[PDB]
């Protein structure tokens, strides 16, 4: 509904924070206590104590396969590597932004996108996605849609994959579902609650399809680093600028999950 | 005036029934098609042990 | 004698709108409204379409098979059944003002 | 308004031939039929589908006749060829002049012990015989095709004569000669129209097949395979005849989420192209005659039935839809038995089938009949081609009839299928788990509809979408009821006087009024009740003003229609005739002439009056028939007598006379709004006067 | 098979002087339609064809129909040439 304000007038801890970190920076810091120390900080910084939710992911790649935010406000320290530019973009993509997703069945029906805010998000322990396009007669183009060794394949066993085809042609897919799940997911925005921090190399997330677009927003930051002990104490002493860059979430409602909140 | 081509599509859509009739009685009752020769004989080899 | 030829892709509808939207430039009023006043019927709509197209598997039924499935003929379909039953005294609902 | 209906259901008959012509072509044999001895019913025709050589058919009365039917191969000279009849093996001389037509003759034998004689030559390219026994006779086929003629013998105990058969069979009664003669003569229909498909033995006994919506989505698995009928031909066996796709028939179960789902499917294809290789005339060339092959322009239909709830809700399906993934079907190698030189192989040959609809179908067993789904599934050759080595026909396209399966058990489609089947439910529980009175019932439901909104229906104009937009049916009825409807209606009383006025009026053009006029053809009720029943078809011919009693009726129709719940498709047609021809017979018709009135009726009720003040004037019939020859007629929805009592009781001012004496629709709902009793009252009439 | 045709053309011009003048002005005012035209016809000799759709198949192609198609056209050309502007005589 409208919300009618003024331009001239002059208007005169209860929140819940998780760090997603990888095995590694643990495994360096070397101190059971790390995490009930940065509590303390946190604490100094005005975080009061059990606000804030310390997460662990052994990889990128693994924490891809259905990310679980589950704090008001989340910071995902994200380590790079330059193999893995399309891994992190791919995750930036899924978790910066919100997407409305119902199931797809690939193995009865043909599928197609309807615009260019519409992708098959598909997670698991390996997506081998081959697709064959259609035409009106529902024959094959470049490949024929019994034989799906000659379907064109546009991943292979991959953890996380958004895979983009052109709009308003028809396809068969041979996506591996034992061990994948394809979705057709339609982006409706931003994710404030979660913000990404490449800790590594240089900015390289592009969380647009479009590739006439990389926008890098202010929630996709990005350190240089040689100590993880100086990466958690650069996240706890500011961390007023990260919740400042993050908002609360404005989805009005999805399915059921579990969340740290107060 | 104009709008008698959309008033004409809603009330002669009933015909969408009789053409719908006719391509599955057709598509039942296609008879064979003929493979007319052409003018040249095929004549080949004698079977030859 | 060959592979069947596949029929070629046609268009993305969105852009296909588009084009069809801007196409609204090259009109000129006094003479859409000559057209406006000739009745166009089944015959004059179509016959100056598709040039000659060869098959031409009555575009005429094409379009009203699906034209009598679009939101108008449904709307209509419900304004007839509605019409019906207020003759034949449909027992008024409570909040049916 | 509303009176369009009947105009739109009279003008656009003339498509109902063209649906005619569709349900003629549609226009079911028995058959086929396994070779087995049993005696022929009387009536029926015997029709004979041969496949190989030898003898079709032996039959006698065991008293003084013994009849049999022999086939054989053309190109064949003069030779002594032994065969076994009536179990008795015996030599007879025969030749074959034609060279592409197979010979079919018939064998007497007037004693058990005595002299076989040979008799009705047959030249047949599709190899199909006939008989019969009534009449006291026995009719045989003869006559080079399509030249073909019924030759009849004298063989005594008709009806008790036992035929021992050796080919598939057909039974078509004696009203469908024609239909025998033409099948003969040209060669059978596709096979999809036949009611065994396959042969099925000869167990013909089985039986053939509120409302709430019941769906009943499944996944389904259907199984499948072709198969051939390789016909080699005579002589040295250099030369085959026919390789042609039957209907098979498959068996199978499959897990379908938790239940054991057993099914049985049959597959035949239809529309093949018949190639052929011709190496000559020589004794010894590789000859063939017609190989069929299945390419674009074919399709193929799979039957398909389980044992499950289901497929037993499909007696009333009112939707039903398949997505059927698509299957590729491979042609396997074919090596020719030549006695002496290479073999050759019809190798190759791919096709692609993919969904192209469902509809309902019957397969049959030789015990049971099922109540199976038919696909349809349109061709596309693929990559694969057949060729027919050792010869010159290379690089060809299509799945040929040699092996189809190419050793394959089955071919596969998965995929699933959603129907809405309508189940006779009486309760708001009770969902089963399977599958005169109406013109009174019509007639009562006239006490329970309101004015005013009727008004407001005729006014509205019913077109043919509208007026059958709205109900409701199964999968077969709803395609086919403007049809249905028009098939009467051009048939109907008021479509029979339509036309005479038409012809009346054509023939005048190459008298109760001053100019003879084919519209105006006690002496003055008599006249006038005459002309009144003649313009009732002017507001048919749409030289009216204002409402229309046929509006009125159009109106309460539909109402009826909507809402009655003992109104069968089959039903409606009778009705709307019905209604169009009966609904308020006693119609009465006025013409204003400056300020002069002239109303009739159909009952010889005539009146004459002024505009201004509603006073009688001696009616003048031949001033009536002279406006009412062209002048628009204005239906007296609210007749004279009704129309003086008004004003008597009430102050109608000058517009409100003017625009009821014009039939104003704004101004009769605006009396009936105002709960006018007289007017209420007489449209009330009008209502109760629309019976069936 | 014109010559069935021109001997038609002959007979109708015959029937010129058989008719009658205030009755063909009724008979034009009567609104013939598709079942009037074709219903009361002499006799429907044996299996009488979709007579209607026999008409329809040469009416189509007529002359008068190119004229319509050429009207119907030349009106949409002239509702779509706002660039041509005063292109036409
Ligand atoms: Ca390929
Ligand atoms: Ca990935
Ligand atoms: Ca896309």
């Amino acid at each position: 509904l409208p919300i009618t304000g003024s331009m001239d007038i002059a208007y005169a801890l209860t929140s819940t924070l998780c760090l997603y970190y990888p095995t590694e920076a643990a495994t360096e810091i070397n101190d059971n206590s790390w995490k009930d120390t940065l509590s303390q900080l946190f604490l100094t910084k005005g975080w009061p104590t059990g606000s804030v939710y310390f997460k662990e992911y052994t990889n990128i790649a693994s924490f891809s396969v259905d990310p679980q935010l589950y704090c008001d406000y989340n910071v995902v320290l994200m380590k790079y590597d330059a193999t893995l530019q399309l891994d992190m973009s791919e995750l930036a993509d899924l978790i910066l932004n919100e997407w409305l997703c119902n199931p797809m069945d690939i193995t009865l029906y043909y599928y197609q996108q309807t615009d260019e805010a519409n992708k098959w998000i598909s997670m698991g322990s390996s997506c081998t996605i081959k697709v064959c396009p259609l035409n009106t007669q529902t024959l094959g183009i470049g490949c024929l849609t019994t034989d799906a060794t000659t379907f064109e394949e546009v991943a292979t066993a991959e953890k996380l994959v958004i895979t983009d085809v052109v709009d308003g042609v028809n396809h068969k897919l041979d996506v591996t579902t034992a061990t994948c799940t394809i979705r057709n997911c339609k982006k409706l925005g931003p994710r404030e609650n979660v913000a990404v921090i490449q800790v590594g190399g240089s900015d390289i997330l592009d969380i647009t399809a479009d590739p006439t677009t990389a926008p890098q927003t202010e929630r996709m930051m990005r350190i240089n680093w040689k100590k993880w002990w100086q990466v958690f104490y650069t996240v706890v002493d500011y961390v007023d600028q990260i919740i400042q860059v993050m908002s609360k979430r404005s989805r009005s409602l999805n399915s059921a999950a579990f969340y740290y909140r107060v | 005036m104009a709008s008698l081509i959309y008033r004409q599509l809603l009330t002669n859509s009933y015909t969408v029934d009789l053409s719908d009739e006719i391509q599955e009685i057709g598509s039942t009752k296609s008879q064979n098609v003929t493979i007319n020769p052409g003018p040249f004989a095929q004549t080949g080899y004698a079977p030859v042990n | 004698n060959s592979v069947t030829v596949r029929q070629d892709l046609e268009r993305q509808l969105g852009e296909l709108r588009e084009e069809f939207n801007a196409l609204s430039q090259e009109i000129a009023m006094s003479q859409l409204i000559d057209l406006a006043l000739l009745p166009l019927d089944m015959f004059s709509m179509f016959s100056g379409i598709k040039s000659t197209i060869d098959a031409a598997k009555s575009m005429a039924t094409n379009v009203m098979k699906k034209f009598k499935k679009s939101g108008l003929a449904n709307s209509v379909s419900t304004l007839t059944d509605s019409l019906s039953d207020a003759a034949s005294s449909i027992s008024r609902g409570s909040s049916i003002r | 308004m509303a009176s369009l209906i009947y105009r739109q259901l009279l003008t656009n008959s003339y498509t109902v031939d063209l649906s005619d012509e569709i349900q003629e072509i549609g226009s079911l044999l028995d058959g086929p039929y396994q070779p087995t001895t049993f005696n022929p019913p009387v009536d029926y025709w015997m029709l004979l589908a041969p496949t190989t050589p030898g003898v079709i058919v032996e039959g006698t009365n065991n008293t003084d006749r013994w009849l049999a039917t022999i086939l054989i191969e053309p190109n064949v000279q003069s030779e002594n060829r032994t065969y076994t009849i009536f179990g008795i093996q015996e030599q007879l001389t025969v030749s074959n002049t034609s060279q592409d037509q197979w010979k079919f003759i018939d064998v007497v034998k007037t004693t058990a012990n005595g002299s076989i004689g040979q008799y009705g030559p047959l030249l047949s390219s599709p190899k199909l015989y006939a008989v019969m026994k009534h009449n006291e006779k026995l009719y045989t086929y003869e006559g080079q095709t399509p030249n073909a003629t019924t030759a009849h013998y004298s063989t005594t105990n008709y009806d008790s004569v036992n035929m021992t058969a050796f080919c598939d069979f057909y039974i078509i009664p004696r009203s469908e000669e024609s239909k025998c003669t033409e099948y003969i003569n040209n060669g059978l229909p596709p096979i999809q129209n036949t009611r065994n498909v396959v042969p099925l033995s000869l167990t013909a006994r089985d039986v053939i097949h509120l409302w709430k919506e019941m769906q009943y989505n499944r996944d389904i698995t259907i199984r499948f395979k072709f198969a051939n009928t390789i016909i080699k031909s005579g002589g040295l066996g250099y030369k085959w005849s026919e390789i042609s796709f039957k209907p098979a028939n498959y068996q199978y179960t499959y897990t379908r989420d938790g239940e054991e789902v057993t099914a049985h499917t049959t597959c035949s294809v239809n529309g093949m192209n018949d190639f052929s290789f011709n190496g000559g005339y020589l004794p010894t060339d590789f000859v063939v005659s017609k190989f069929e092959v299945i390419k674009e322009n074919s399709y193929v239909y799979i039957d398909y039935w389980d044992d499950s709830q289901a497929f037993r809700n499909v007696v009333y399906v009112r939707s039903l839809a398949a997505n059927l993934n698509s299957v590729m079907c491979t042609g396997g190698s074919y090596n020719f038995s030549l006695p002496v030189g290479q073999w050759p192989v019809l190798t190759g040959g791919a096709v692609s089938l993919h969904s192209a609809g469902v509809t309902l179908s019957t397969q049959f067993t030789d015990f049971v009949s099922l109540n199976s789904l038919r696909f349809r599934f349109r061709l596309a050759v693929e990559e694969p081609h057949f060729k027919l080595t050792r010869t010159r026909l290379d690089r060809l396209y299509g799945l040929p009839a040699a092996d189809p399966n190419n050793g394959k058990e089955y071919y596969e489609i998965a995929g699933r299928f959603s129907l809405i089947s309508l189940v006779p439910s009486n309760d708001d529980y009770q969902t089963p788990i399977a599958n005169g009175e109406l013109r009174e019932e019509f007639n009562a439901l006239s006490q329970e509809i309101a004015m005013s909104q009727l008004i407001d229906l005729a006014l509205l104009p019913l077109d043919m979408f509208s007026m059958f937009s709205g109900i409701k049916s199964t999968i077969d009825a709803a395609k086919s009821m403007a049809t249905n409807v028009m098939k009467k209606f051009k048939k109907s009383g008021l479509a029979n006087s339509v036309s005479t006025l038409t012809d009346s009026l054509s023939d005048a053009a190459s008298s109760i009024g001053s100019s003879a006029s084919a519209w105006t053809d006690s002496s003055v009720s008599t006249q006038t009740s005459t002309i009144s029943r003649r313009l009732r078809l002017k507001e048919m011919a749409t030289q009216t003003e204002g409402m229309n009693f046929d509006d009125i009726s159009a109106a309460v129709l539909k109402t009826k229609i909507d809402k009655s719940t003992q109104i069968s498709p089959n039903t409606i047609p009778d009705i709307v005739t019905e209604a169009s021809e009966k609904f308020i017979p006693n119609r009465a018709y006025r013409v204003i002439n400056n300020d002069d009135v002239f109303e009739a009726g159909i009952d010889g009720k005539f009146f004459a009056y002024k505009v201004d003040t509603f006073e009688e004037i001696p009616f003048d019939v031949q001033k009536f028939a002279d406006l009412v020859t062209d002048s628009p007629v204005i239906s007296a929805i609210i007749d004279f007598k009704t129309l003086k009592n008004l004003n008597d009781n009430y102050g109608i001012s000058r517009q409100q006379a003017f625009n009821l004496l014009r039939s104003d629709p704004r101004v009769l709902r605006e009396f009936i709004n105002q709960d006018n009793p007289i007017i209420r009252n007489r449209i009330e009439q009008l209502i109760m006067q629309c019976r069936l």
